RNA sequence: GGCCGCAAGGUUAAAACUCAAAUGAAUUGACGGGGGCCCGCACAAGCGGUGGAGCAUGUGGUUUAAUUCGAUGCAACGCGAAGAACCUUACCUGGUCUUGACAUCCACGGAAGUUUUCAGAGAUGAGAAUGUGCCUUCGGGAACCGUGAGACAGGUGCUGCAUGGCUGUCGUCAGCUCGUGUUGUGAAAUGUUGGGUUAAGUCCCGCAACGAGCGCAACCCUUAUCCUUUGUUGCCAGCGGUCCGGCCGGGAACUCAAAGGAGACUGCCAGUGAUAAACUGGAGGAAGGUGGGGAUGACGUCAAGUCAUCAUGGCCCUUACGACCAGGGCUACACACGUGCUACAAUGGCGCAUACAAAGAGAAGCGACCUCGCGAGAGCAAGCGGACCUCAUAAAGUGCGUCGUAGUCCGGAUUGGAGUCUGCAACUCGACUCCAUGAAGUCGGAAUCGCUAGUAAUCGUGGAUCAGAAUGCCACGGUGAAUACGU
């Protein structure tokens, strides 16, 4: 049958939130809309910088945004000339003072969003999907994970009938609520239609 | 939704913001007791010459991301599908699955 | 059930007298969770019944029950494609239960004015060996007797 | 939770709001200035009444 | 055709034509009106309903200018809709525009408040007032109103038999598989089978197997018993005032509020059992053997549902399958079916007056006290972004009277007259109030549904959607049963 969302079911037990502010009923909807627009703009601008997470906070009467990336140099640029433009445009969108901070990802092969993005990028340049999936699994198990799973669905290889395939290694206990599971997805647009990708990574019990 | 329906909504909100005070004045006249009985008649005849789209009751709530006219929640400004997607991704502060 | 054992629920005694048989009677008479109404009916009936016979309410009640309790009944069995009636013995708890159910069912079918009056009349008739409850006991015993070949 | 018909199959969610009250009985100029000159976390709402 | 036989028949024994197979032995499943063992409101033991009446609401059909599209055995039919008078709206009749109602480009001039005539309106024409900022090195045009041309915009149009994402169901059932080793020419097998036991592929012992993974259980929420912290807006045993009332001085004990801790594990006793795993009973304890209720859905099955939430490959239309506007339709009515509400009465109807809850919502909002109206309501006006004010008075119950088995002092369909409120506007097509009227129906044929305990049955209260429109959906408490020998 159908499965529950790992991140969602784990919120508050072992997983944190991606947004943190208090509001009343006459500010809630507008705050959500502003956050949506900020994330949209940043994700379009930084599509070649390996972004994985955008965290937003609203203290007092300002907005401060933290970006999680594996290539901080590309984002910062020459003495901040690029972060400055980003800050200006973000402040314009939000309508209040703005601030931007940058955080580094040490191991990009143990991050679920980045792995899915890499697989999708390979699929769009006519690479063999078994090859891509196997490489992802091997890299993750070599750099120290306790378990990984990868799944791909669609018109694989150009076929007429759609299909789904998956691979697994190690432990991936999805009914244990104290287990730390990272989960994310991605999509590919090819000449035959859309193809979908899901990734699970297990890191230990807390 | 089509791109024309959202335009319709934008136009409605604009006109209703434009003509707010005049309608309040005329309705106050009509409702108030002990009036000339001719001012009342003239006010009724004048309230119906303003644009129809200036009445706040011609507006319909729509999801801010898709335009859906059904299944709307006021606290969030979205429909049920988008509410669930955001909630599972972790983008709505304080919200989580409940049992009791 | 298949693999179960069920214990016995506890029943509080009556407030006026001190019997659990009377509490069970009130329960069998109640409808829709309205216990006060049923209690009023039962007490009025017992009062109007003790005057008619110059003895205690509990004594009259026991005399009425002893004429409606059954001893044997028939169950239905079908293994060879035909239905047979098989006589079996009744046990005391079921004896009391059946007698109470039959008495109340008969009382509800009368044509007097109020439920208390109908109940009093039925109890007096049972003490005298008359009425639908006694007729029911007789029919059950007749059916049990006609099928002794299948014991 | 389905894009179409099925009428059972629902999800149920909650939001909890926690609240606290503190009373200061004998204020002074320094205390009030210190209180007004403070900054706290980014998910807490503070209201001061005189 | 020959030979033999009384006959029935026996024996020797072809061709034309036609098909790409027919066959033997073993392997993994499925099935059996084959056998063995075990489970489930599956039967049995019980309580209350649907199927007949009137009304609400969905579907089939039929009608219509249109009655917009989708869901169809269990797993469609109070379903997408958590709310169709205009709008929503995707449908019909009529009136109108062609780079466009919604974007990016080039270049030719200039902008928003009021107010007059014709239009059903869309949209055409007349007027009056105004000169924003801002390196003007004059090139700013940022901001935002017109018009001209062409790259373009636009589509709730088709294919869920081209797809991503999301969901139903077998089923909260206990199963589904891999690595190395060994057996067989092989498809495959063992492990996972066997003796016990469990809610459980749960645990123990044996055994050519030795190990591991996804599922089972536990970690998460809520409910029941204690103690340490802090006591306002919540609480009053003791102490003292009297206008009687937690009202005032006070108190921090108790109810309660919400943060840290304690507690339940076959842990202790006796018996049974393979010197086992476990089972039956007992003490203490608020609670005993999964204490009660949630969330949590394995590998897979049905080319199951959704291109009309959204996104997307391939087709298809561009002075039209794309825009705008006023009226109508989605509410029709010989008929068939599903899900509900109200009844057919004395365990009751009507009148008087009097106890006891829980959980929620509230600034274009919730609307007290007081005055007017028979009533739906109206006028004037405090308080509250709330353990403080408002919605807001629980009902079944209890005491006292009356009605006396009647189509009634039971039931409340239908229809006439007079009104209120929301809203530009209640004819088609809203809810509610007063006076009058007072239909079917006296417990429901063959079929058929739910429930094992604070459950069924019965009584009231709140919210989402929402200008206004619940007998539906989602939540809360009060009274409170019957029965389970057995497979």
């Amino acid at each position: 049958g159908q499965k529950v969302h790992p991140n969602g079911i784990r919120l508050g037990i072992v997983k944190p939130w991606n947004s943190t502010w208090f509001a009343n009923t006459k500010e809630f909807a507008d705050n959500l809309d502003s956050d949506f627009k900020v994330r949209q703009y940043l994700t379009k601008e930084l599509a070649k910088a390996s972004v994985s997470r955008i965290v937003i906070e609203r203290p007092a009467k300002s907005i401060r945004v933290t970006i999680h990336t594996a290539r901080p140099g590309i984002v910062i640029g020459k003495k901040g000339e690029d972060v400055e433009k980003l800050r200006k445009v973000v402040a314009d969108i939000a309508g209040v003072p703005a601030q931007i901070n940058i955080a580094e990802v040490r191991k990009p092969e143990l991050d679920a969003k980045l792995v899915a993005d890499s697989i999708t990028s390979q699929l769009e340049r006519r690479v063999m999907f078994r090859r891509a999936m196997k490489r992802a699994v091997q890299n993750a198990m070599r750099l120290g994970a306790k378990g990984i799973k990868v799944e791909v669905s669609g018109r694989l290889g150009g076929a007429e009938i759609a299909r789904t395939e998956w691979y697994r290694e190690g432990r991936v206990p999805l009914h244990t609520l104290r287990a730390d599971i990272d989960y994310n997805t991605s999509e590919a647009h090819t000449t035959y239609g859309v193809i979908g990708v899901k990734v699970w990574i297990f890191k230990g019990e807390i | 939704a089509k791109q024309s329906m959202k335009a319709r909504e934008v136009k409605r909100v604009a006109l209703a913001d434009k003509y707010f005070a005049k309608r309040a004045e005329l309705k106050a006249i009509i409702s108030d007791v002990n009036a000339s009985d001719e001012d009342r008649w003239n006010a009724v005849l004048k309230l119906q010459t303003l644009p129809r789209d200036s009445s706040p009751s011609r507006q319909r709530n729509r999801c801010r991301q898709t335009g859906r006219p059904h299944g709307f929640l006021r606290k969030f400004g979205l429909s049920r599908i988008k509410v669930r997607e955001a909630a599972m991704r972790g983008e709505i502060p304080g919200l989580k699955k409940a049992s009791w | 059930p298949r693999r179960r054992v069920i214990g016995q629920r506890k029943i509080l005694p009556d407030p006026k007298f001190g019997s659990e048989l009377l509490a069970k009677f009130v329960n069998i008479l109640m409808v829709d969770g309205k216990k006060s109404t049923a209690e009023s009916i039962v007490y009025s009936a017992l009062e109007t019944l003790a005057q008619r016979s110059g003895k205690s309410e509990l004594e009259a009640f026991e005399v009425a029950l002893e004429n409606v309790r059954p001893t044997v009944e028939v169950k239905s069995r079908r293994v060879g494609g035909s239905t047979y009636q098989v006589p079996v013995e009744v046990r005391p708890v079921r004896r009391n239960a059946l007698a109470m159910r039959w008495i109340v069912e008969a009382a509800r079918k009368r044509g007097d004015k109020s439920m208390a009056l109908r109940l009093a009349n039925e109890l007096s008739d049972a003490a005298e060996n008359k009425g639908t409850a006694v007729k029911k006991r007789e029919d059950v015993h007749r059916m049990a007797e006609a099928n002794k070949a299948f014991a | 939770i389905s894009p179409h018909v099925n009428k059972d199959a629902r999800d149920q969610y909650e939001i909890r709001t926690h609240l606290r009250l503190v009373d200061i009985v004998e204020p002074t100029e320094k205390t009030v200035d210190a209180l007004m000159r403070l900054d706290l976390a980014a998910g807490v709402d503070v209201q001061i009444s005189l």
